């Protein structure tokens, strides 16, 4: 139950830039601006957020745009997967989760998730239950704010994603980190061009650097 | 600012946007995410064709609004 524990208390977010300790409130999107040093970055991976036509990374797709670039365990990413997929990958590497609430919980004042987010109200900002319905085996969690719950225990175990991929994802996350779309060499046959892929990928493309990690 | 799109199949994504971004940098970002160019994509939001040189502010799309993806088929 330590993992979730985790993720349901307030966490802190520091800007990479210049190191300034903050208090995460959670309930806007991914984009964080520091109100010290005004560096972007994103939350879930901390990698730079730059201007449109700001971007120093050669070979950008999205150059025209308010974009950063993120490696392949970053939520930006993962959160569109579904919730038995990421499952998944914790079993498959044997690391506990929770399904169910935790042991002694309180009751939450309106009904759904028991995340507290700092909300949007007319004339200012309130803390608040997400309030979202909560599927069973979420954990009391809403669908979006479980998966980020599982995310959590994903990155901090440094699991890869790229073990789950279809031969498609595997083309796009080459095309993505490599720049070159690839294709099946003649004589390789579809099992071993995907295994070719997910080796290429592996020893090329690191998880990402600024995610922190356990021991 | 986060949006969704949808496809038929049900499958939904979630994309970081601005209400600046262009309908061609949205489309950008889903070949990014999802391996599909944007010569053969199709977006439509509350019924309207969203339009290459427009913006998502252009169409009113506001924060968690569900964009529809269609795929495009052209002849030989
Ligand atoms: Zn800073
Ligand atoms: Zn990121
Ligand atoms: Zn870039
Ligand atoms: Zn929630």
């Amino acid at each position: 139950a330590q993992g979730l524990a985790m993720y349901l208390q307030e966490n802190g977010i520091d800007c990479p830039k210049c190191k300034f300790s903050y208090a995460l409130a959670r309930g806007g999107c991914m984009h964080f601006a520091c109100t010290q040093c005004r560096h972007q970055f994103c939350s879930g991976c901390y990698n730079a957020f730059y201007a449109k036509n700001k971007c120093p990374e050669p070979n950008c797709r999205v150059k025209k745009s308010l974009h950063g670039h993120h490696p392949r365990d970053c939520l930006f990413y993962l959160r569109d997967w579904t919730a038995l997929r990421l499952q998944k990958l914790l079993q498959d590497n044997n690391v506990m989760f929770n399904t169910e609430p935790p042991a002694g919980a309180r009751a939450v004042p309106g009904g759904g998730c028991r995340v507290i987010e700092q909300k949007e109200v007319p004339n200012g900002l309130r803390d608040e239950a997400c309030g979202k319905e909560t599927p069973a085996g979420y954990a009391g969690l809403c669908q979006a704010h479980y998966k980020e719950y599982l995310v959590s225990l994903i990155n901090a175990h440094s699991l890869d994603p790229a073990t789950l991929y279809e031969v498609e994802e595997l083309e796009t996350a080459t095309e993505r980190y490599l720049h070159v779309r690839p294709q099946p060499l003649a004589g390789e046959d579809p099992p071993a061009y995907q295994a070719r892929l997910l080796q290429k990928l592996t020893e090329e493309v690191p998880l990402g650097q600024s995610i922190p990690r356990r021991r | 600012m986060q949006i969704f799109v949808k496809t038929l199949t049900g499958k939904t994504i979630t994309l970081e946007v601005e209400p600046s971004d262009t309908i061609e940098n949205v489309k950008a970002k889903i070949q990014d995410k999802e391996g599909i160019p944007p010569d053969q994509q199709r977006l439509i939001f509350a019924g309207k064709q969203l339009e290459d040189g427009r913006t998502l502010s252009d169409y009113n799309i506001q924060k968690e609004s569900t964009l529809h993806l269609v795929l495009r088929l052209r002849g030989g």
